């Protein structure tokens, strides 16, 4: 199927698939309202495209107003994702070091996004998780990792 | 082209196929056009074709959030010039404004934002005054709602038919 | 967060970069 | 400057 058909599938069906919920990994996520498939899409990630220049200048105005998480997500060198102020239930996808889903970035019309996609069939009532990537940044600002897995790495830094 | 929306209208608003003239169907329901403006000044038309007994219309400019199924005005997110009575509306309050419209009349509608935000309505050419300054920040888009079956049709541009007087803009259809 | 469904590009203004 | 990635 030409990606752009499986995506107005996903755009079409993602609402009906999945659902914000309470967290037992930290406080909200997204959990699994039906049956999903290996390699399915399951949501995009959506937001503000912007250029990468603009990412610093962005991310000190939003500690300047107080906002804890990160929820800036890097397309390529060239651009990235703003979902701080405006965005989807993908928002509230928590990490995890065994996740079941991953990221990947897909061109629709000369024009990126990213889509997690389901790395397994995927069960009702699962958390959906992806690794977040984070860069590595020194012990006075790790993160440490509540996702539960057996091979959990401790902290998302 | 710009044109009234395909999907981001009430359903009960009957769209002609050209999607520049729409008929309303009992209360109040709204349908914006297919392009909106962050900063700048523009300009659209709304000519009245028909207006029969007991029905009206409230027209302006909407944020994508207006409520469809409800006057333009009703909310936050829009602002609105009534025929009848020539009544603006913001956030369901009417205030005094102009002299009403109807049949036949030909409206104007400026915005400005620029990047001291204005909103200015005009009746065939001539400024009825400021209605609305310091304007919500956001998209705004050119905007119809309707009360019964009344009939309207909106020019987006680039020719209009009564250009203001020392105003300066570019027409909606600059967006296409 | 407002609500999107699709991706929206922002928009830079000429002053975009400027003190 | 901390994004979420596809790839380090
Ligand atoms: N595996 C994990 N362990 C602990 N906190 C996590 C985590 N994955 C994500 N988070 C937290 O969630 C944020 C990402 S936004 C995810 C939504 C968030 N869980 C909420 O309740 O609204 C991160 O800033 C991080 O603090
Ligand atoms: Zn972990």
């Amino acid at each position: 199927l030409p990606m752009p058909m499986r995506f107005r599938h996903l755009k079409k069906t993602s609402k009906e698939a999945v659902g914000v919920y309470r967290s037992p990994i930290h406080g909200r996520g997204l959990f699994c309202k039906r049956n999903i498939d290996a390699g399915e899409m399951v949501i995009e990630y959506a937001g503000i495209v912007i250029r990468s220049i603009l990412t610093d200048k962005r991310e000190k105005y939003y500690d300047s107003k107080g906002i804890g998480s990160s929820y800036m997500f890097r397309i390529d060198d060239s651009e990235v994702v703003d979902a701080t102020m405006h965005g989807n239930a993908a928002r509230f996808i928590n990490h995890s070091c065994e996740p079941n889903c991953y990221s990947r970035v897909i061109n629709i019309d000369g024009q990126k996004h990213i889509v997690i996609f389901a790395m397994r069939k995927i069960y009702r009532g699962e958390e959906l998780t992806y690794d977040y990537k984070f860069p590595i940044e020194d012990a006075s600002n790790k993160l440490p990792c509540n996702c539960g897995a057996k091979k959990c790495r401790k902290f998302l830094n | 082209r710009v044109l009234l929306a395909l999907h981001d209208r009430a359903p009960q608003l009957k769209i002609s196929d050209d999607r520049l003239t729409v008929v309303g169907e009992k209360g109040y329901s709204m349908v914006r056009a297919s392009h909106g403006v962050r900063k700048g000044a523009w300009y659209f038309e709304i000519t009245v074709d028909e207006m029969p007994p007991d029905t009206a219309a409230r027209l302006g400019w909407s944020q994508p959030l207006g409520n469809l199924q409800a006057p333009l005005g009703y909310d936050k997110f829009s602002y609105s010039w009534r025929s009848k009575k020539g009544t603006k509306f913001h956030q369901s309050i009417g205030k005094h404004y102009s002299s009403g419209y109807g049949q036949g009349d030909v409206l104007g509608f400026y915005i400005n934002l620029p990047e001291s935000s204005e909103i200015i309505f005009y009746k065939n050419g001539v400024n009825q005054g400021v209605a609305y300054k310091d304007i919500f920040e956001g998209v705004y888009f050119p905007a119809i709602s309707l009360y019964k079956s009344c009939t309207v049709s909106i020019n987006f541009g680039p020719c209009f038919k009564y250009p203001p007087k020392d105003l300066t803009y570019r027409p909606m259809s600059d967006m296409g | 967060f407002k609500e999107l469904d699709e991706n929206v590009e922002y928009e830079e203004r000429e002053s975009e970069f400027d003190i | 400057a901390r994004t979420k990635q596809t790839a380090r």
